[PDB]
């Protein structure tokens, strides 16, 4: 003869249930993103200038060993 | 569930999604904004349960 216990939401009410859509912007602008690509593009370019030019360098002391032992 | 309801569908709130181009890409957008609605009708439907028969 107790009391009626039946499944039941709790007193006061169950905490607030999240449905909206999220989707954080999370990004940099897309000047920034063009200025590293930039810069990351002319630091390449200088780096291989350097060297090419001194591969050429190397290549021409070949050509002249070359040269020298050929007769 | 709005213009005709039938069990307690009159009781809770909740939004229709709508599309604008009756293309398939409108229809899944339909479909992910009714899943967020009937989650809502899922959280009314927690806080508001009766007592009683079933």
């Amino acid at each position: 003869a107790s009391k009626v216990k039946q499944d039941m939401p709790p007193p006061g009410g169950y905490g607030p249930i999240d449905y909206k859509r999220n989707l954080p912007r999370r990004g940099l602008s897309g000047y920034s993103m063009f200025a590293v690509g930039i810069g990351t593009l002319l630091f390449g370019y200088w780096s291989m200038m350097k060297w090419n030019r001194e591969r050429r360098r190397l290549q021409i002391e070949d050509f002249e060993a070359r040269i020298a032992l050929m007769p | 569930r709005k213009t005709q309801p039938y069990d307690v569908y009159d009781q809770v709130e909740f939004d229709v999604p709508i599309g604008s181009r009756g293309d398939c890409y409108d229809r899944y957008l339909c479909r992910v904004e009714e899943m967020r609605q009937s989650l809502r009708i899922i959280s009314q439907c927690l806080n508001k349960m009766p007592p009683g028969e079933i």
